[PDB]
């Protein structure tokens, strides 16, 4: 979901429905947690050109709007300039979380920009992989696959690229898929570590690409069911895996 | 025309409410080095007081000033039709060559709402 108004939270489907009255946007900047997800990118691919957020947690003080606002009004490449501004600010003050606070953020940050128009190609690419390499229903061996979710009782978001790499053992099918994915993330920068309000400073794996994905798990059948409601699920090939078929 | 309109949508009626003010002030500061004749920065802010749609324009002296576009009764800003109304008001009043939108709140990816009715 996105947005919390008291005890209300906007489902992504409802958000998409709302953005239909919006003109086509150059960028959709989510100064909010966990929004750089393939499922959000795909669901909102028709609302704009670029998705800007973090696959993991966003710092409380958020964007340096003293520099981000001018970035938003650039002639062109606003999306890239928004991201680079956001990143450069926190990397300049990065001190591996020493003396971390809202008023002095030394925990760094990670920002990615996704090209929305390539999300359909990515869904096609992914559908060629998932049923073929996920024939059974079983918890995955996810060691080495960057987890953007530092809440060990949730662990919702994993790096999509590293996950596809894992299940294909980086074979020739990965390279094919990787070609399609390379066209999606146009920006991805991160400090060596980020700050989690749940776990503290955590390492951002150097091979992470900045776009998250969900992964089914035996512990959360209700959430596996909920994932069948996403539009990405319907086109990603997950329906034809051993987890859902 | 080179003009651009950006709506910043702040669902701040939460734990981030104390942080909303700083960002808005940072926006004014950033708006200073922005051509306020062609660039339109609109801000919807719903914190611990009544929602309001404003515009961060410059006065005739160049000082960044808040311009009230519409005031709202208290409402769920995480509701689609509420967002629709604000989006409609924002962009229809300020058509431009390019557009952008900022989403300012708590986030949890694709995950369904933790509270549902049936
Ligand atoms: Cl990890
Ligand atoms: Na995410
Ligand atoms: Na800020
Ligand atoms: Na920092
Ligand atoms: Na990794
Ligand atoms: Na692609
Ligand atoms: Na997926
Ligand atoms: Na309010
Ligand atoms: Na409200």
């Amino acid at each position: 979901w996105f947005g919390q108004d008291g005890n209300n939270y906007m489902d992504i489907a409802d958000l998409h429905a709302a953005l239909q009255v919006a003109p086509d946007l150059d960028f959709l900047f989510f100064d909010a947690c966990f929004m750089e997800a393939v499922e959000v990118a795909y669901a909102l691919r028709d609302c704009g050109s670029y998705l800007i957020s973090s696959p993991t947690e966003i710092p409380g003080p958020g964007a340096p709007y003293q520099t981000v606002v001018p970035a938003m009004f650039s002639a062109e490449n606003a999306a890239l300039k928004i991201a680079s501004c956001y990143y450069d600010y926190y990397q300049s003050r990065y001190d591996d979380g020493i003396g971390m606070s809202n008023e002095d953020w030394t925990g760094g940050v990670s920002v990615g920009v996704a090209k929305m128009s390539e999300l359909e190609n990515l869904a096609v690419a992914t559908s060629k992989v998932l049923p073929r390499y996920i024939t059974g229903k079983q918890n995955f061996d996810l060691s080495g696959v960057m987890c953007y979710d530092r809440r060990t009782d949730k662990q919702y978001y994993y790096d999509l690229d590293r996950f596809i790499y894992q299940i294909t053992a980086g074979n020739g099918d990965y390279d094919s898929w990787r070609e399609a994915f390379d066209k999606v993330m146009v920006y991805w920068k991160s400090t060596p570590r980020n700050y989690s309000a749940y776990a503290g400073m955590f390492t951002m794996n150097q091979d992470a690409k900045g776009l998250s994905t969900y992964i089914p798990r035996m512990s959360a059948p209700s959430l596996n069911t909920s994932y069948q409601q996403t539009e990405w699920y319907k086109v990603s090939g997950w329906a034809d895996t051993g987890w859902y078929k | 025309v080179g003009s651009r309109t950006v709506l910043v949508y702040m669902i701040a009626q939460n734990s981030l409410a104390p942080l909303a003010s700083a960002d808005i002030e940072e926006m004014k500061e950033g708006m200073r080095q922005v051509d306020a004749t062609s660039g339109n920065l609109l801000v919807y802010i719903d914190d611990y007081s009544a929602p309001r749609l404003i515009r961060l324009g410059k006065d005739k002296k160049g000082k960044v000033v808040e311009e009230t576009i519409e005031n709202y009764p208290e409402q769920n800003s995480a509701d689609a039709n509420v967002m629709k109304k604000v989006i409609s008001t924002a962009f229809n009043q300020y058509k431009a060559e390019k557009y952008g939108m900022v989403f300012w709140s708590h986030g949890e990816g694709w995950i369904p709402s933790p509270a549902k009715t049936r």
